[PDB]
């Protein structure tokens, strides 16, 4: 016996890397923190258009998971609307652990700080970036733990539960069995990657409450996002 | 609209 993928979850694997490595210019983002002009309405501006750009990869991504097209086109739409919001935080999430320029961190969060949201909401985000931080996370994890965000069948209303339940139970089974594989020295490794699902569920929520803070002080989204965030 | 779009092209 061994500790490897068999060869039906190595290629699962496979596919759902090759559709989550497709970023257009990673370098954009970083850059967009690093030079553009410091005022609120600039810092709205890059939420905007990196949310907007990041529903037309999330779709992308969607669409080709395993099993996606057999699914019923209400519950398609209901599961891309529901995740929205969980897969953009763990997404930030992403970026803002990864190795990027002295200062980025910084200028990251005096950019956030002066994007028209409250303290109550910054101080969940960043503690939820932290601790994203703090297991190390490798692209296989980002990538996998997007996709059973997006195949939740306990989160929004979906009117065939088991359809999505059966889609999501093989990407939790490769992804526990790669913690096996990959951090065989932490038993719990699986169990804490669970744990961050869970504290992301809270962001839909403070998402919620930002949305209507920015209506209020006359925010302006795009088309994609009003209808993915169900904007009016 | 934009969502049933972009899942159903191509
Ligand atoms: O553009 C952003 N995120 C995109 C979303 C699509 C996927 C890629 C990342 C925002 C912007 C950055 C400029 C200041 C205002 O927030 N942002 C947020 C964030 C702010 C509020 C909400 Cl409601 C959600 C996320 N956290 C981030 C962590 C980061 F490391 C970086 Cl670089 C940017 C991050």
């Amino acid at each position: 016996s061994h500790m490897e993928l068999t060869p039906d979850q190595q290629t699962l694997l496979h596919f759902i890397m090759d559709s989550y490595n497709k970023q257009r210019m990673p370098q954009e983002i970083t850059n967009k923190i690093l030079k553009e002009a410091f005022s609120a309405e600039e810092n709205f501006l890059i939420l905007t258009e990196m949310a907007t750009n990041h529903v037309q990869v999330l779709v992308e991504f969607t669409k080709k998971l395993p099993g996606f097209q057999t699914l019923d086109h209400e519950d398609q739409i209901a599961l891309l609307k529901g995740s929205a919001v969980e897969a953009m935080f763990l997404r930030s999430a992403e970026i803002f652990n990864k190795k990027l320029p002295s200062g980025h961190s910084d200028l990251l969060e005096a950019r956030i700080r002066n994007s028209g949201i409250s303290d109550e909401y910054i101080t969940p985000m960043f503690s939820f970036y932290k601790s994203i931080g703090e297991l190390k996370m490798t692209q296989e994890e980002y990538a996998l733990l997007t996709a059973i965000v997006i195949l939740s069948p306990d989160r929004q209303y979906i009117k065939d539960r088991e359809a999505v339940e059966k889609l999501q139970e093989p990407l939790l089974d490769v992804l526990q069995k790669l913690c096996k594989i990959h951090q065989p020295e932490n038993p719990q490794h699986f169990a804490c990657l669970l744990g961050r699902l869970t504290e992301l569920r809270t962001f839909n929520h403070h998402h919620a409450e930002m949305l209507m803070s920015w209506r209020v002080n006359d925010h302006k989204f795009t088309p994609l996002l009003c209808e993915i965030w169900d904007v009016q | 609209q934009l969502l049933r779009y972009l899942l159903d092209k191509d």
